C-alpha cells in the first residue's frame, strides 16, 4: 500500500515538487498502484499548481476507485467548475448530493454554477438551502450578487446586513454593504461601514476609493486628497484613483493640476467615459471650448444615453460659433434628461441670447416643473425669470 | 529503508529512539540507536505506522513514550501497550495485512512464490474479501482484482492520517488522568479529544492548509502554539484553540520548525531563516546561501546559547552560532530530524538521519507633474484661438474617416485582412535562416460552436525564387477554439539574396474569392 506514508508528503509540504514528484514515480512502481495517497498528492497538489487537467483526471480515478463516495464526486465536479463547464459540474454535484443530503458545499457550488448559467430561481433557492444547512460568508456574497444582478438593492441590503450581523470582521462584507449604501441615498451608514472596514485594514484600496469619493461629494477635498495619498503608492497607475484626484484638484480651483491628473488617467484608460466627461467639464471651466467639445463628444460616443453630456456639448458649442448644433444637442439633452434643471436653464439662456424669448419661457417652465442647491444656478434662475 | 523518527528519550542511560519504516509503514522494531555503539538496547515493536516524535517528563519512568504514528491513527507507547480512547487504537500489528497476510507466510515477497497462491486466497476465509484489507501490500497484482467488485464487504471508519499532536504534561506519569489531546492531522484538523467524557472538545481548522511540524517542539512554555501554514505564514494560534495572532512576514513557505521555548527558528525559501519570538517580533534573521531542509537548536545553558544544525537543499550542512560561521560540507542527501546523541554525560553529541539509510554522527508628497512656460503659452493660444482649432480638427477628423473608410473598402476588395458570419483568423509565421524556411500558418475558427468544413489554402509566390512543394492544400475540420498550425517548407532558389513577398489565400472550395489572405516578407537566404 503506502509504506513511505509521509516520505512523499515531506517534499510536498515544503513545496519541493521534485523529490516528492519523482518519489511518486518510484513509490507507485514499488506498490504497483493502489496506494490512494500518491494519486491524491498528484490531484490536490496539481490543482494547487495552475494545472486543473491532471487534477481532474486523478479525481476521476479516485471516483472510479470509490464509486459510492460523495467527496470524490464533489471534487470531480469542482475540477469541472474550475474549467468553464458548469452544466456538467451541476450534473456531477447532483450525484454527489444523492449520496449525501446534509452538506452545504454541494448547495453553495450549485448556487455559484447556476449563477454562471443565469438560472436565478434555482440558484437563489439552492443558496437559501446552503444558508439553512450551514451559514457561510461566501454563500451570503453569492446571494447578494444574485439579488444585485437580477433586481434591486432593496433585496440586497437585508442580506448584507444579516451577513455582517455575525462574523463582522470580513472586509468584503462591510465594504460591499457600504458601497450599496452609497448606491442609495444613505451617506451616513455608508461612512459608518467604510470606517468599520478602515479600522481593520487602514490601507484598503477598495474602501479608501469609496471613502474619498463620498468625501469629495460633500466638499472638503483635502481630506479625500489625504485619503488618496494613503494609497497612492500601492496603486500608482489606476485610472479611478487619478480621476478622483483630478476632481479633488478641480474642486479647489487647481485647474491645471487637475487637467494633468485627468489626462494621465485618460491615457491609462481611453475607453472610460467618466474621465472624458471630467476633461470636457474642466476644459469648459477653463474656457477652452475646443478641447471640451472633443472630450464631451468622446464621452457621448461612450455613454450616449445621458443628459448632462449633451448639455455640456451644447454649452461649449454655443461658444464655437455653431448655434444650430447647440440647438439640436439641447433638444437631445432635454429629451434624455429627467431630473436635472440645469439643462433646462442653460437651454433657456441659449434661447434668450438668441433673441427668441418665446421658447426660453418654455424651458424656464420645464425647469420649474423639474424642481435646488447650487449657488450660481439660483441667480440665473431668477435673472432669466425677471427678464422674461 | 527510509526513516521518520529521531528522539532522545534520555535519563535511562542515553536511550535514543529511531522509528524506521518497513514494508507498509511497519516498525519491525522502533529501533534504539545507541549512537556510540550502534546496537539495540530495548526493541520497540508493534507499530503499524511511521512515528516521528516521542515525549518525556521529569516524573516519567523513562521507558514509555508517545509515538505519533503517521498512518491510520496514533499509538502512545506504554511498555508495549498502545491505549488511547475509542478510535486511535487500531490493532498495532497490521490489521489490514493479517486478515490476508496469512497466505504470504511461506517466504518473502517475490513473483515466483506469488503465482502458487491461488488456493491460499480461498482455502481460508477470515473475511469475505473485505475492501479495507484484501489488497494491502503482498498479493497478486492482476488476478485477484476481479473479485473485489463482486464481494464488496463493507468497512469501518477512524480518525484521519496524523502528523503531530498536543498532550498534557502535568498528570503524565499515570497515562490515564490526561485531559486534553489536541492532535494535528493532514487535513489541518487538530482534533481535541478528551477521555473524561469520550468527547470532541474542539477542532483547529483555521489555517485549512497543511502544517509541516505543528507545534514548534511539541509545545511552548507560554503555550503560544506555533502552527505553520504552507502558504508563507506561521500562526500564533494558541493552545486549546484560542484567538489567532498571525505573522505573515515571510518571503516564501517555511521549511522545518523547532523551538527552544524562547524563540521560533523557522526556515524559509528566500535563502534565510527567521527567529521570531512568542509575540511575532523578529528577534534575529540569519542569511544562508541555499534553501533549508531541517534545523534545530540544542539544550539551553543560558537563554538558548548553543549551535544550530542547519542542512541545505544541495546535500550541504551548515552549522552556526547565529553570528559566526563554522561549517559547509556535504553529508546528507535529505534529512528527517536532528537531535541529541549525548552519551556518557558529555556536553553535546550530534546525530544526523539521512535518507539513503545511514545514521550519521559526524562532527566537524505626491508625484503630481509640473508644467513649464510651454504649457501656459499653449493654453493661452488655445484660449485665444479655440474656434479655429475646433473647426480644423473636425475637418481633419472628417477627412480621416473618409480615408479610413476608403482603405477599409480597398482591403475588403482585395481581401487582404487576416482577421475576417464567416468567422476565421489566420497569421503566417516564418522561422529559420538558411535556404530553407519553415512557414507555419496559424489558423483558427473563432465562433461559439460551429465548425468550418470546406476550406483550402493556396499560396502565391514567385516560382523563380521560392520552391514550395505543396502550394495548395485542404485544411482540417476547424473546431472552434483551437489554433491549427499548418506548416510548409519554403526554399530560396536565387543564388543572390532576393527577398520577395509570399501571399496566402484561405478560401472555400465552392467559391473563387478568397475568404481571407495574409502576406509574409521572406527574409534573406544566407545561402551557399
Amino acid at each position: 500500500l503506502e509504506k513511505q506514508n509521509w516520505l512523499i508528503h515531506l517534499y510536498y509540504i515544503q513545496k519541493d515538487y521534485e523529490a516528492c514528484k519523482a518519489v511518486i514515480k518510484e513509490q507507485l512502481q514499488e506498490t504497483h498502484g493502489l496506494c490512494e495517497y500518491a494519486i491524491y498528492v498528484q490531484a490536490l497538489i496539481f490543482r494547487l499548481e495552475g494545472n486543473i487537467q491532471e487534477s481532474l483526471r486523478l479525481f476521476q480515478m479516485c471516483a472510479f476507485l470509490s464509486p459510492q463516495c460523495a467527496d470524490n464526486l464533489k471534487q470531480v465536479a469542482r475540477s469541472l467548475f474550475l474549467l468553464g463547464k458548469h452544466k456538467a459540474a451541476i450534473e456531477v454535484y447532483n450525484e454527489a448530493a444523492k449520496l449525501n443530503q446534509k452538506d452545504w458545499e454541494i448547495c453553495h457550488n450549485l448556487g455559484v454554477c447556476y449563477i454562471y448559467l443565469k438560472q436565478f430561481d434555482k440558484a437563489q433557492d439552492q443558496l437559501h438551502n446552503a444558508l439553512h444547512l450551514n451559514r457561510h460568508d461566501l454563500t451570503y456574497i453569492m446571494l447578494g450578487k444574485i439579488f444585485l444582478l437580477k433586481g434591486d438593492l432593496d433585496k440586497a441590503i437585508e442580506i448584507y446586513k444579516k451577513a455582517v450581523e455575525f462574523s463582522p470582521e470580513n472586509t468584503e462584507l462591510l465594504t460591499t454593504l457600504g458601497l450599496l449604501y452609497l448606491q442609495l441615498g444613505i451617506y451616513q451608514k455608508a461612512f459608518e461601514h467604510l470606517g468599520n472596514t478602515l479600522t481593520y485594514d487602514p490601507t484598503n484600496y477598495k474602501a479608501i476609493l469609496a471613502a474619498g469619493s463620498m468625501m469629495q461629494t460633500h466638499g472638503d477635498f483635502d481630506v479625500a486628497l489625504t485619503k488618496y495619498k494613503v494609497v497612492a503608492c500601492a496603486v500608482i497607475e489606476s485610472p479611478p484613483l487619478w480621476n478622483n484626484i483630478g476632481m479633488c484638484f478641480f474642486g479647489k480651483k487647481k485647474y491645471v493640476a487637475a487637467i494633468s491628473c485627468l489626462k494621465r488617467a485618460n491615457y491609462l484608460a481611453p475607453l472610460d467615459w467618466k474621465i472624458l466627461y471630467n476633461l470636457g467639464l474642466v476644459h469648459l471651466t477653463m474656457q477652452q471650448y475646443a478641447s471640451a467639445f472633443h472630450f464631451l463628444s468622446a464621452a457621448i460616443n461612450f455613454q450616449p444615453k445621458m443628459g448632462e453630456l449633451y448639455m455640456l456639448l451644447a454649452v461649449a458649442l454655443t461658444n464655437l460659433e455653431d448655434s444650430e448644433n447647440a440647438k439640436r444637442a439641447y433638444e437631445e439633452a432635454v429629451r434624455l434628461d429627467k431630473c436635472n434643471p440645469l439643462v433646462n436653464l442653460n437651454y433657456a439662456v441659449l434661447l434668450y441670447n438668441q433673441g427668441e424669448k418665446r421658447d426660453a419661457l418654455a424651458q424656464y417652465q420645464e425647469m420649474e416643473k423639474k424642481v435646488s442647491s447650487s449657488l450660481e444656478f439660483d441667480p440665473e434662475m431668477v435673472e432669466v425669470a425677471q427678464k422674461l | 529503508a527510509c526513516l521518520a523518527l529521531a528522539d532522545f528519550h534520555g535519563d535511562g542511560e542515553y536511550k535514543l529512539a529511531m522509528g524506521d519504516l518497513g514494508p507498509d509503514g511497519r516498525q519491525p522494531r522502533l529501533k534504539v540507536l545507541k549512537g556510540h555503539t550502534l546496537v539495540s538496547q530495548k526493541p520497540l515493536p508493534d507499530l503499524p505506522a511511521a512515528a516521528v516524535t516521542f515525549l518525556m517528563a521529569s516524573h516519567e519512568p523513562r521507558t514509555p513514550a508517545l509515538a505519533i504514528a503517521s498512518g491510520p491513527c496514533v499509538y502512545v507507547y506504554k511498555n508495549l501497550k498502545p491505549y488511547f480512547k475509542f478510535s486511535l487504537p487500531s490493532l498495532p500489528t497490521n490489521p489490514l495485512e493479517q486478515d490476508l497476510w496469512n497466505q504470504a507466510k511461506e517466504d518473502q515477497i517475490d513473483p515466483l512464490t506469488l503465482k502458487e497462491m491461488l488456493e491460499g486466497i480461498r482455502e481460508k476465509a477470515e473475511v469475505p474479501l473485505s475492501v479495507q484489507s484484501l489488497r494491502f501490500l503482498p498479493l497478486e497484482l492482476s488476478e485477484m482484482e476481479a473479485f473485489v467488485n463482486q464481494h464488496k464487504s463493507k468497512s469501518i471508519r477512524r480518525q484521519t492520517v496524523i502528523t503531530t499532536m498536543t498532550t498534557l504534561k502535568k498528570n503524565l506519569a499515570d497515562e490515564d488522568a490526561v485531559s486534553c489531546l489536541v492532535l494535528g492531522t493532514e487535513n489541518k484538523e487538530l482534533l481535541v479529544l478528551d477521555p473524561e467524557a469520550f468527547t470532541i472538545l474542539a477542532k483547529m481548522s483555521l489555517p485549512s492548509v497543511p502544517a509541516f511540524l505543528e507545534a514548534s517542539g511539541q509545545f511552548d512554555v507560554e503555550f503560544r502554539l506555533a502552527a505553520a501554514c504552507r502558504n508563507g505564514s506561521i500562526y500564533i494560534l494558541r493552545r486549546d484553540s484560542k484567538r489567532p495572532k498571525y505573522c505573515i512576514e515571510l518571503g516564501a513557505q517555511p521549511v522545518g520548525l523547532v523551538g527552544v521555548h524562547k524563540v521560533l527558528v523557522v526556515g524559509s525559501n528566500q535563502d534565510s531563516l527567521h527567529g521570531f519570538t512568542y509575540k511575532g517580533k523578529r528577534l534575529w534573521t540569519v542569511q544562508m546561501p541555499a534553501a533549508i531542509l531541517a534545523m534545530n537548536l540544542l539544550e539551553q545553558h543560558s537563554r538558548g546559547l548553543q549551535a544550530v544544525m542547519a542542512a541545505l537543499a544541495n546535500e550541504e550542512v551548515r552549522i552556526y552560532h547565529d553570528k559566526v560561521l563554522l561549517n559547509v560540507i556535504r553529508t546528507p542527501e535529505a534529512v528527517t530530524s536532528l537531535c541529541f546523541g549525548r552519551y556518557g554525560r558529555e556536553d553535546n553529541t550530534l546525530i544526523m538521519t539521512t535518507l539513503g539509510g545511514g545514521l550519521i554522527i559526524k562532527i566537524l508628497k505626491l508625484n503630481v507633474p509640473r508644467k513649464t512656460r510651454l504649457y501656459v503659452d499653449q493654453t493661452l493660444r488655445e484660449r485665444e484661438a479655440g474656434t479655429a482649432m475646433h473647426r480644423t480638427f473636425q475637418a481633419d477628423l472628417y477627412l480621416l474617416r473618409l480615408r479610413a473608410a476608403r482603405a477599409y473598402v480597398q482591403a475588403l476588395e482585395s481581401s487582404l485582412s487576416p482577421v475576417s458570419r464567416e468567422p476565421l483568423k489566420l497569421h503566417a509565421v516564418v522561422q529559420g535562416l538558411g535556404p530553407t524556411f519553415k512557414l507555419t500558418l496559424h489558423l483558427q475558427n473563432t465562433s461559439t460552436a460551429r465548425p468550418i468544413l470546406g476550406l483550402v489554402v493556396c499560396f502565391l509566390y514567385n516560382e523563380v525564387l521560392y520552391a514550395l512543394p505543396r502550394a495548395f492544400f485542404k485544411v482540417p475540420l476547424l473546431v472552434p477554439g483551437l489554433n491549427y498550425p499548418l506548416e510548409t517548407f519554403v526554399k530560396s532558389l536565387s543564388d543572390k539574396g532576393i527577398s520577395d513577398i509570399i501571399k496566402v489565400l484561405v478560401l472555400r472550395e465552392g467559391q473563387s474569392t478568397p475568404l481571407l489572405s495574409a502576406h509574409i516578407n521572406m527574409p534573406m537566404s544566407e545561402g551557399l
